[PDB]
């Protein structure tokens, strides 16, 4: 079976946990690795060529950047950055991230991700979020508690590492009922905020 | 059709069981948390 251990980094409070437990699965199989303060979830996704694995390491605790475990990054394969919309300090923060992230994981593909999008007074929008084009990253926003996007990092990962730039996702996975409402037009009008600062200078 | 030509490590690698990660055939302990390998 093909796995990737995947560490989802980001500021305190940006949602990261709320994000990886959206997978059923991966919660009620999740394993806590004590040395380290980590929960590593396993996350199956079925696609047209088969399931992929990405076990995510959640940490525990609140940490700074910098301040997670030595043991923590090791032998990941890929990543997830996380902030939150609301929070334009948790943007700000990316590039710390990127760096601790980068310091271990030398070559490896990474998501951005802006969470908690269905709250409507948004601070950080498509024309700020500029880090993943300077880095040449892939970036999405999601809302872990709609399941807004919850497969688009995960797909687009998958791509790079098996090479493959046409794979699909069969089926979603089972995932927690959302707690909160993702507004269709707020997804569309945001969807297209973010092709218009692409196709820009 | 599947992906598994691509990850055909070394005979005798083995995964954690507490954390996943995948270690070498030498190694008796895992690189990343430190569990003995059973
Ligand atoms: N409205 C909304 N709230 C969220 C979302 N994701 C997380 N929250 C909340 O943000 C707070 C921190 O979430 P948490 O998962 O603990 O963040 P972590 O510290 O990065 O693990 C919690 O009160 C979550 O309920 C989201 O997508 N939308
Ligand atoms: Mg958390
Ligand atoms: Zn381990």
């Amino acid at each position: 079976q093909v796995q990737f251990k995947l560490v989802l980094v980001g500021d305190g409070g940006t949602g990261k946990t709320t994000f990886v437990k959206r997978h059923l699965t991966g919660e009620s199989e999740k394993k806590y690795v004590a040395t380290l303060g980590v929960e590593v979830h396993p996350l199956v996704f079925h696609t047209n060529r088969g399931p992929i694995k990405f076990n995510v390491w959640d940490t525990a605790g609140q940490e700074k950047f910098g301040g997670l475990r030595d043991g923590y990054y090791i032998q990941a394969q890929c990543a997830i950055i996380m902030f939150d919309v609301t929070s334009r300090v948790t943007y700000k923060n990316v590039p710390n991230w990127h760096r601790d992230l980068v310091r271990v994981c030398e070559n490896i593909p990474i998501v951005l991700c802006g969470n908690k999008v269905d709250i409507k007074d948004r601070k950080v929008k498509a024309k700020s979020i500029v880090f993943h084009r300077k880095k040449n990253l892939q970036y999405y926003d999601i809302s872990a508690k709609s399941n807004y996007n919850f497969e688009k990092p995960f797909l687009w990962l998958a791509r790079k590492l098996i090479g493959d730039p046409n794979l699909e996702f069969v089926a979603m996975p089972a995932l927690a009922p959302p707690e909160v409402v993702m507004d269709p037009a707020l997804a569309a009008q945001y969807e297209h905020d973010l092709e218009v600062a692409q196709t820009t200078a | 059709s599947g992906f598994g030509d691509k990850f055909k490590p070394a005979i005798g690698t083995w995964d954690c069981d507490t954390c996943l990660v995948q270690n070498k055939p030498e190694a008796v302990k895992c690189v990343a948390c430190e569990t003995p390998k059973p």
